[PDB]
């Protein structure tokens, strides 16, 4: 039936980090090793309750490839939240998180809630970004932080549920 | 989810892992498998080190980068492992070099030990006779003891150890050729773990020196009794053939194939017999082989005895009414069927009695695996061999055919495991065994997967009839 809120959230990050599987995990509890590059944008939705209120989240899975980065930025418009994702096992993807946040201070609301996400925590032995270094950078820049595995599903629910809650109580007064 | 399902199932073993790694173009899979390697047992993955490293060298960077972390991890926990990586990396590229240098960056004792062994062998080229070479070898090996014991080992050994002593008087050179290989005996003290122990202390030394044709246990006795270290319970004797100027990469490939066929035949329950002998690739040029002891070439068995093979069997084991004879005959029949199958499947060529060893229990052992697969006589069943088996009408001879069929049926059921080994090695390879255009395709055809068993029976007969015509 009725929601109290409709929160528009975007997923951004380098190509390959797992955005589309975070989304598929979170909205239909599905994952896949084989992948199709996200062409432009993909849409999915899921409703949750925080502090007694039904919030329907509208998630836009953007695509990290640059071919499409003119058209992803279109959808940054009026989004309340953004999951900024990097692959824990591929250092370069973490290096680009700085350029991915300037990307929000050009095409998106200047008062948006951001969570940094280290994805692929299941690849323990390939880890190229230590959890401590990341979380340090996270709050130096006023971002919330979590590590997920879309594959085994660790923290995927938590990640979304955290950012949606954080959002839901910025709005009040 | 269906793929990840499989990878998390019982069916997932290091073979499957390597296969997907080799074939999948998905970087997510590559990385997933790169990580799963850590979960497997070292011994299981070890067997595939040449494949992993070949892929690393000759394949897309994505594939290399998925493999590297695991390799580096193993390299850090075992210098033996480090060594084989560094040696293989170098041998299989002539991408590798950056990592090799990093691994070699400590190992100097071992690398100098090996360099010196190699160096020795190259010097013997100026001595035109076997016997003269042997004299210089013996002299020059004695100088190595001046540096022992040290942080040095023989990678070809079943166990962890330190090398303590070289009984130089016992070493011998095997032919009169320009780059003749030479056989040596090495003394060692066993470890439970190399990386955290010893280097034992020198014991200064002083009949045991005399060298002659004798069984392996009689030779260990003599050497042990003469040795400073011989009293210790810790003490064991090894042997390696040193090839200073011969490529051993096909020899290594054959080893893997033999080892696989052997497991295949143990798992199905076919009592064929074969003997893979260990290989250590050192360069594209050079390496070592662990020899089978209590074995001598068929050819030389006939030149020193002056007997027919059967007559020699009868001399060495007993009359055909004895147990020792009937047992040796059985080992003969089972080792022949085994090796026939190996020869056919790998298309082993250059087959003659210089290349077939006879061990003290009656097994034969084939040896020179230059000339396999695409590289271009075939395996023969001479009447001398048929005689030892008791003749064409014989039960043991019929059994030989029975075994061949059985082992073929077994092989077909596990074909992919065999083909995998060869096909990954072919990659960036300029080895003569891959010279042809249809190496793997021909290999698969030789399994005859379409055939009905009645058809295979026929193929075995044809094979055997063929083996006799010459
Ligand atoms: N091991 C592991 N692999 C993952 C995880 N998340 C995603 N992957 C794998 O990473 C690869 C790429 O993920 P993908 O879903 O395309 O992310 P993406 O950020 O949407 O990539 P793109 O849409 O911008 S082109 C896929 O093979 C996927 O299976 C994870 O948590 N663990
Ligand atoms: C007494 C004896 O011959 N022991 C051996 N055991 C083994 C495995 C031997 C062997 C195996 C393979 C090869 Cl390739 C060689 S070899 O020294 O290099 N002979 C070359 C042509 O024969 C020797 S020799």
């Amino acid at each position: 039936d009725e929601y109290d809120y409709l929160f528009k959230v975007v997923l951004i990050g380098d190509s390959g980090v797992g955005k589309s599987n975070l989304l598929s995990r979170f909205t239909r509890n599905e994952f896949n090793l084989e992948s199709k590059s996200t062409i432009g944008v993909e849409f999915a939705t899921r409703s949750i309750q925080v502090d007694g209120k039904t919030i329907k989240a509208q998630i836009w899975d953007t695509a990290g490839l640059e071919r499409y980065r003119a058209i992803t930025s279109a959808y940054y418009r009026g989004a309340v939240g953004a999951l900024l994702v990097y692959d824990i096992a591929k250092h370069l993807t973490y290096e680009n998180v700085e350029r991915w946040l300037k990307e929000l201070r050009d095409h998106a609301d200047s008062n948006i809630v951001i969570m940094l996400v280290g994805n692929k925590s299941d690849l323990r032995h390939l880890r190229a970004v230590p959890t401590d270094e990341a979380r340090a950078f996270a709050e130096k820049n006023g971002l919330s932080f979590i590590e997920t595995s879309a594959l085994d599903s660790t923290n995927v629910e938590a990640a979304f549920q955290t950012i949606l809650t954080e959002i839901y109580r910025i709005v009040s007064q | 989810s269906w793929l990840l399902r499989l990878f998390e199932s019982k069916l997932f073993d290091i073979s499957m892992a390597i296969s997907y790694l080799y074939n999948s173009k998905e970087p997510g899979v590559q990385a997933y498998i790169g990580n799963r390697l850590f979960c497997f047992r070292n011994e299981d993955v070890d067997f595939y080190l040449p494949q992993l490293l070949n892929m690393y060298i000759h394949m897309d960077e994505d594939v290399g980068d998925a493999i590297k972390p695991y390799i580096v991890h193993r390299c850090r926990q075992s210098i033996n492992f480090s060594l084989q990586c560094a040696l293989l990396l170098g041998a299989y590229s002539s991408r590798g070099t950056k990592l090799r240098k990093l691994i070699l960056s400590r190992l100097a004792p071992e690398r100098e030990f090996i360099k010196s062994l190699m160096a020795i062998g190259k010097r013997l080229a100026t001595l035109p006779t076997k016997e003269q070479k042997t004299q210089r070898l013996i002299s020059e090996l004695s100088l190595l003891n001046h540096k022992l014991p040290a942080r040095v080992w023989l990678p070809t050994a079943g166990f962890d150890h330190h090398v303590v002593r070289v009984p130089h008087t016992q070493a011998v050179v095997l032919n009169s050729k320009d780059k003749a290989p030479y056989l040596i005996y090495v003394e060692v003290l066993e470890c439970e773990n190399f990386d955290t122990t010893s280097v034992p202390a020198r014991i200064p030394e002083n009949p045991s020196a005399v060298a002659l044709k004798e069984p392996w246990q009689e030779k260990v006795r003599r050497i042990r009794e003469g040795s400073p270290y011989g009293h210790l319970p810790n003490w064991r004797l090894l042997s390696v053939i040193v090839k200073c100027g011969d490529d051993l990469r096909q020899e290594l490939l054959a080893f893997q194939v033999l080892k696989q066929l052997q497991s295949i035949w143990e798992q199905e329950r076919v009592p064929l017999w074969i003997k893979p002998y260990k290989i250590l690739v050192i360069s594209a040029d050079s390496g070592m082989i662990e020899p089978v002891v209590n074995a001598v070439s068929i050819h030389q068995v006939k030149k020193q005895s002056q007997l027919s093979l059967l007559d020699y069997f009868l001399q060495e084991h007993g009359s055909y009414t004895t147990e020792a004879f009937l047992s040796a005959q059985r080992n003969f029949v089972q080792s022949c069927a085994g090796y026939c199958l190996v020869c056919y499947l790998l298309q082993v060529k250059d087959r003659h009695n210089g290349n077939i060893l006879l061990d003290a229990e009656g097994h034969i052992i084939h040896i020179d695996f230059g000339f396999i697969l695409s590289s271009s006589s075939a395996f023969k069943l001479t009447t001398e061999f048929v005689d030892v088996m008791g003749g064409l009408d014989g039960d043991m001879f019929n059994y030989y055919k029975m075994l061949m069929l059985q082992g073929l049926i077994a092989a077909r059921k596990h074909m992919d495991k065999v083909v995998q080994i060869v096909e990954i090695m072919q990659q960036g390879s300029q080895l003569p065994c891959f010279h042809g255009s249809s190496t793997i395709r021909n290999l698969k055809e030789r399994f005859h997967m379409s055939m009905t068993e009645e058809q295979l029976q026929l193929l075995v007969e044809q094979m055997v009839d063929g083996s006799m015509r010459s």
